[PDB]
């Protein structure tokens, strides 16, 4: 919760860091995306990528992207610390991430937030003592008419009850994959009563095309 | 077989960690060069 | 010439393109209130204490980045110009804490004088304010983190003057915190310029820390003799006794900068 | 004409909104995408600004600003800096899903418009900055790009036109101030999501230095079919200077939460009891809608009976359109725990660069929570308003505005709710 750090056993610069050859060529690749003499705006991809091998960032991540890119190490402290998603402290393997903003409020997201904390044994914020559940609340995940909704680490499950939200956690812990999906009838974000519009076939190339081109 | 009733995007159930920045390594050689400043940052 | 006319107040000035709102309104004798706009340093626009109104214009405009485009009649003294300070002033004054009695900057700080001039005179604000770590950056800057008004003359001077890019901006919005983020050593050979140009009390002199007070310093200008360099200086002392090296302005030798040597 | 709903199928731009199609290629150019590109893209850059001109296109990100005008910004000839496209999809207005919706199950619309986009402001490439939690959006995106590059549309040589035209897709990092467009540039150019100030304008100092236009997912994936359909095709529907189609994502206390695509103009009463299957307990049980997403001021049941679902018709009833972004909050709603839920929200995602928000966010999320419990007095009800006004207008971007707007919605409907909240703390603790 801190924007400051200290230099912990686990968390200091010889902590050990590096990439692997693959995600060597995947930087670069990243690099390839920008224009030359702006290698800095690999700063936020780069970063993500020493999160999604790590799982978090210690700072020799943060260094590393620095030392690769050629920029100063504060302007990756910078971004590692501006950004909610690069997580600067060690969270559990499965990130649960439950958003309780106005549109999921209303559609009650406290009681899958409760059904959470008392499957779980812990409370927002804190981590299962297995290191594998981490939770904490976040705002509004672009998933409103799906509302109530959370994420675990790339995956929104969508129409939540409590319930379903035990049910996901039950598979976590199973060791299998959960369907990133509406747990409701509906496929996306259709009216759950039926559709009331796309019911046509789509009209296909040159419908309504008009003349001179 | 016109079809309005199941879900076609089930694709990504199927998607890992790295897949973004596969999907970039493998549109790596489809792209024009990049324009160059001048410079190799500013701060050269 | 391709000077154009823009209006202060009525009163007519011819600029040059690319003159801000500020700079025009300084070529008439005003000097429009400011925290982070710095004529030395980049344009950051992000105190908004300089938000001034144009007639035929429903928004004030910050004069520090806005240039004048031809035919404004700059309002400095119009009644949501005045708003806008006070308004600016009490967010600033929000957070702020009450150790101006504590603090080297009294009666040589740009929010004490400018809340008296340009602020209101009282507080509405009812809540608790906030409270920040301190950092150590060396032995010549004390560090009280609490006073920033977060205006990044730091982060503008560390980078653009001194060279050093190790001052930076981290959190995000009231939780934003300037500093190293890490337990660096900020020592530079020109260190202690940020003391001068922060206009509050959050980065103070740490060896004159404590042991006097601006009005009651008598005034010397005087010249470096540190380096070959010639830098105008003023050697401010009290009752026969010196007590710190502040810089003069001079165009042509130490802008007005000296280093940590002489300071 | 004078009434307005009731849009039918054939008229739909997205097609394929709720992933019952084939997302892919050949799902996508047997719906009528990527069909006589070449001729869109060899008929100049002069011939699509006058089209997308002519149909009233407005700036579907929320502000409305003219998208002719807008992308005509760009129409004037190189001085050695590249030109770009930036289409804005980080979406992280509460309410607001819809751009998920078009990159997730009509990619390719989105890459033909990136093209027809690009060709029209004589940009060199596209940076589509997705936000980063759409992380299976974004591949699925750029599995729809190399499909893309693939079948020669875009790239080197797009669409057999000789006009080159790359497509970068560029996650964010979980910051909603990354979706305002300078601050959005800024995330690209690896710093800090913080707004610039304006001028300088995009168009002239855009990413990278660059001539730059940002433009929303929906006001960029329309393009292309009005560049087929015409320009009187979009100007058909809606009223004047409210032209065309929009997706509308209506959640909060309804049956059925739901996106959809809907004539522009059409009454908010008719949209909700039509494709949302009507308020959760009838639409006496109706307290209040939040029309366009959390940055429009709320507006109560006497205002949502007759109003229509417009950019002109909101700003007569003292809101916004915005995203259109319809948040139904019923008669059991704590309206007052919402909108201090939803300023908790402001000062959570609010990038604390300038004073009037960094300092007056957290500011009025305090006396919101003050105010939710009614540990308060009713003078500190107009010293909220007139912290509002203290923010807006006053600051870098408008999230000071929009944060504004909301506390301003609340106390202009319900400040008799606040006193009665507060004088009843005071007879229970008093
Ligand atoms: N879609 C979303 O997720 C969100 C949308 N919004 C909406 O965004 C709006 C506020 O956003 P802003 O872009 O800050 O407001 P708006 O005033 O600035 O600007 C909209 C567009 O008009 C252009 N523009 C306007 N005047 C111009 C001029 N004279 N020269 C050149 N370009 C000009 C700007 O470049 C910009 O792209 C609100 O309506 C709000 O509802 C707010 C939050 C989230
Ligand atoms: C705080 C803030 C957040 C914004 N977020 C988004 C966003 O997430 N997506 C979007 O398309 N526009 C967003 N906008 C609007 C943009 O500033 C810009 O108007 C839009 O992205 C592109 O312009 P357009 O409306 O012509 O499409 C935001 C504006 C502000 C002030
Ligand atoms: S910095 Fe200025 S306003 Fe703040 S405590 Fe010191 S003298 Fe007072
Ligand atoms: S410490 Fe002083 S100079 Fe630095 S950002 Fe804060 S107020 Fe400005
Ligand atoms: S008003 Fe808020 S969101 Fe905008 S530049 Fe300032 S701190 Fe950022
Ligand atoms: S409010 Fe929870 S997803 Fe938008
Ligand atoms: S002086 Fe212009 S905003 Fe700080
Ligand atoms: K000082």
């Amino acid at each position: 919760a801190l924007f400051v750090h200290r230099d912990t056993p686990k968390n200091n610069p010889e902590t050990p860091f590096d990439f692997t050859p693959e995600n060597y060529k995947r930087i670069e690749a990243i690099v390839k995306n920008y224009p030359e003499g702006h290698k800095a705006a690999a700063v936020l991809p780069v970063l993500d990528l020493a999160q999604r091998q790590n799982g978090w960032l210690p700072i020799s991540a943060m260094n590393k992207v620095a030392e690769i890119l050629q920029v100063p190490p504060m302007r990756v402290y910078e971004v590692a610390t501006f950004y909610t998603m690069y997580n600067r402290k060690p969270v559990g393997k499965y990130h649960i991430q439950v958003c309780t903003t106005t549109p999921c409020m209303l559609r009650n997201s406290d009681s899958i937030l409760e059904a959470i904390q008392k499957k779980l044994g812990i409370k927002v914020g804190e981590t299962t003592p297995d290191k594998l559940f981490t939770l904490i609340e976040v705002e509004c995940l672009g998933a409103c008419v799906n509302a109530p909704m959370v994420q675990i680490n790339d995956n929104y499950y969508e129409d939540l009850t409590p319930k379903d939200i035990e049910e996901i956690i039950d598979e976590l812990k199973a060791g299998k994959i959960p369907k990133p999906g509406p747990r409701s009838g509906r496929f996306s974000c259709e009216p759950a009563g039926g559709l009331t519009s796309l019911t046509e076939p789509p009209k296909g190339p040159g419908f309504g095309v008009q003349a001179g081109l | 077989p016109f079809d309005n009733t199941t879900y076609k995007n089930l694709q990504h159930h199927d998607y890992s960690t790295y897949t973004f920045l596969d999907l970039n390594l493998d549109l790596s050689k489809f792209r024009m060069p990049q324009p160059s400043s001048g410079r190799e940052s500013p701060r050269h | 010439s391709n000077l154009i006319e823009v209006f202060v107040d009525g009163q007519s000035v011819m600029v040059e393109p690319g003159t801000t709102v500020l700079q025009a309104c300084e070529k008439v004798g005003m000097q429009i209130p400011r925290f982070c706009y710095h004529e030395r340093l980049s344009v950051a626009g992000n105190c908004r204490m300089c938000l001034v109104e144009i007639e035929k214009a429903p928004k004030v405009v910050a004069a520090c980045a806005m240039p004048v485009m031809k035919g404004w009649n700059i309002l400095t003294n119009s009644e949501k110009t005045k708003k806008a300070r006070e308004g600016v002033m009490e967010f600033l004054l929000a957070n702020h804490p009450l150790d101006c009695p504590i603090c080297d900057q009294g009666g040589e700080c740009d929010l004490q004088d400018q809340s008296m001039m340009f602020g209101s005179d009282r507080s509405r604000f009812l809540e608790g304010k906030r409270a920040v770590e301190d950092k150590n950056i060396g032995p010549l800057v004390k560090t009280i983190m609490t006073r920033c008004i977060q205006c990044t003359r730091c982060i503008r001077f560390a980078s653009e003057i001194a060279g050093v890019d190790d001052l930076g901006t981290t959190g995000r919005g009231n939780d934003m915190q300037v500093g190293t983020y890490i337990e660096k050593m900020f020592m530079s050979e020109l260190s202690g310029n940020i003391i001068d140009i922060c206009p509050v009390g959050a980065l103070t002199s740490k060896p004159y820390a404590f042991t006097a007070r601006p009005w009651e310093t008598r005034k010397t200008e005087s010249i470096d003799v540190m380096d070959a360099v010639g830098s105008n200086i003023v050697v401010s002392t009290r009752t026969g006794e010196v007590m710190r090296i502040l810089p003069r302005m001079h165009e042509d030798i130490n802008e007005e900068w000296i280093s940590d040597k002489t300071r | 004409k004078t009434s307005f709903g009731s849009l039918k199928d054939e008229d739909r731009i997205f097609t394929n909104l709720y992933g019952r199609h084939d997302w892919r290629l050949k799902g996508a150019q047997s719906r009528g995408d990527w069909y006589k590109t070449k001729e869109i893209l060899l008929k100049g850059p002069d011939w699509i600004l006058g089209e997308v001109k002519t149909s009233g296109l407005r700036g579907r990100g929320g502000a409305g600003f003219p998208t002719g005008l807008k992308w005509s910004f760009m129409n004037k000839p190189s001085d050695g800096r590249p030109k770009y496209l930036v289409v804005n999809a980080d979406e992280g207005e509460p309410g607001t899903c819809k751009d998920r919706e078009i990159i997730r199950h009509d990619p390719h619309k989105l890459v033909e418009g990136c093209l027809v986009g690009g060709r029209a402001m004589g940009a060199r490439a596209a940076y589509i900055y997705i936000r980063g939690e759409f992380y299976n959006e974004a591949s699925n995106l750029q599995v729809a790009i190399r499909e893309a590059y693939e079948a020669g549309l875009i790239g080197k040589n797009a669409c057999g036109s000789g006009y080159d035209f790359d497509v970068f897709v560029v996650r964010g990092a979980g910051a909603y101030i990354c979706g305002e467009e300078t601050a959005l540039i800024e995330s690209i150019e690896g710093k800090q999501g913080k707004p610039r100030l304006k001028p300088p304008f995009p168009a002239d100092v855009g990413v990278f230095g660059c001539p730059t236009t940002v433009a929303n997912v929906e006001t960029v994936a329309v393009s292309p079919t009005i560049c087929r359909r015409g320009g009187a095709w979009f100007a058909s529907f809606g009223r004047e200077r409210n032209s065309g189609t929009k997706l509308f994502n209506i959640s909060g206390h309804v049956n059925n939460p739901c996106t959809v695509e809907e004539e522009m103009s059409v009454p908010l009463k008719e949209l909700i009891e039509k494709h949302a299957g009507g308020v959760t307990g009838g639409w006496d049980n109706l307290l209040a809608v939040i029309p366009g997403g959390s940055s429009t001021p709320l507006i109560p049941k006497s205002v949502c009976e007759t109003v229509l679902m417009d950019f002109d018709a909101l700003i007569q009833a003292q809101t916004g359109l915005g995203t259109a972004a319809v948040i139904v909050m019923d008669r059991s709603t704590d309206i007052v725990k919402a909108i201090a839920r939803l300023i908790e929200f402001y000062k959570h995602e609010s990038c604390g660069q300038c004073t009037p928000c960094r300092e007056g966010v957290d500011w009025m999320n305090k006396v919101m929570a003050r105010f939710v419990r009614g540990d308060a007095r009713p003078a500190e009800i107009d010293s909220l308003w007139e912290i509002s006004k203290q923010i807006e207008g006053h600051t870098i971007c408008a999230l000071g505005d929009g944060a504004a707007w909301p506390v301003q919605g609340l106390i202009r409907h319900f400040r008799p709710e606040l006193e009665e909240r507060m004088q009843r703390f005071a007879q229970q603790h008093q």
